């Protein structure tokens, strides 16, 4: 989808996420002398000892298609879910006026990849002009920090190992 | 060919029981024509794999 | 329920899974707060879990319903057991074999 358009225009929208600690990260992924996290995503954790139901609205009043990237966190065990979220069983639901997609978080053990034993599933949702994006979840929700423009062109992708001259 | 005119309903709207397609009761055809100005005025539905059930 | 197929043609049943907007709509329409729809046959098995979530304002309402179908062969028996968010079919359709198709168009008929 992005290789057909060929752009990385990350327009930072005015997302409103209240009652939730933002900019969460880990010790394995570092940015400089300190720790780091994803720059295009926002890892949502608990805010103290209270994690309420999140409700956002993203209207599309432009003349181009929007592409949002949201993730579902998969902890390694039940101890990681209770330490990052208040509710032990979350559910991520991202729907629009023409589509509806719900991804259930799956608690399970993962192999040792880059020191960590946890992963995150990635699912996308394309918003049409005139649609309103409603993202409501009760746990394991990763919030997007922007979107991309779905341009129409003759672009593609190609795996290669040759140098550029 | 027996051409059917889906003015107020699509093919999925006639299969679910939308009240705007009451004249298509037990109606057979050969080709269904879905208009671009078609809309739903009932309880909203979602069809995962929309090209699977309509084919 | 049990739906035997003692005919000589394929059957097509249409069943839905209701998706309420919140937990208050589930308890007001159903007794059990967590349902599960399971429609299986002798050769296939499909289970759709109801997903409680908020929907955008479409035609005044903020709830939707997922649609999944199950084709019953002659000789099979359709068993539909569920504990909530179940939409029951009132009939079926005959899966005829022909050269018919669909076409999106906006031209008038003469």
């Amino acid at each position: 989808l992005v290789a057909s358009s060929g752009t990385l225009e990350f327009i930072t929208e005015g997302f409103t996420w209240t009652g939730v600690t933002q900019n969460g990260g880990s010790n394995a992924c570092k940015r400089g002398p300190g720790s780091g996290f994803f720059s295009r995503l926002n890892w949502l954790t608990k805010s103290g000892s209270t994690y309420p139901v999140l409700n956002v609205t993203m209207p599309n009043n432009d003349n181009f298609d929007k592409l949002y990237i949201w993730g579902v966190h998969h902890p390694s065990t039940n101890q990681e879910q209770t330490s990052l979220y208040v509710q032990a069983s979350g559910r991520v639901t991202v729907s629009t006026r023409r589509s509806q997609q719900t991804i259930i978080p799956n608690i399970g053990s993962r192999p040792w990849v880059r020191g960590l034993s946890s992963r995150i599933s990635i699912y996308w949702t394309i918003v049409k002009p005139g649609d309103v994006l409603v993202i409501n979840s009760n746990g394991n929700l990763i919030a997007p920090r922007g979107y991309f423009k779905m341009r129409t062109g003759k672009s593609s992708i190609m795996r290669s190992d040759a140098p550029i001259d | 060919h027996r051409i059917l005119d889906g003015i107020d309903c699509t093919l999925i709207d006639a299969l679910l029981g939308d009240p705007h397609c009451d004249v298509f009761q037990n109606e057979t055809w050969d080709l269904f024509v879905e208009r671009s100005k078609a809309f739903s005025n009932c309880y909203p539905y979602d069809v995962p794999d929309y090209a699977s059930l309509r084919s």
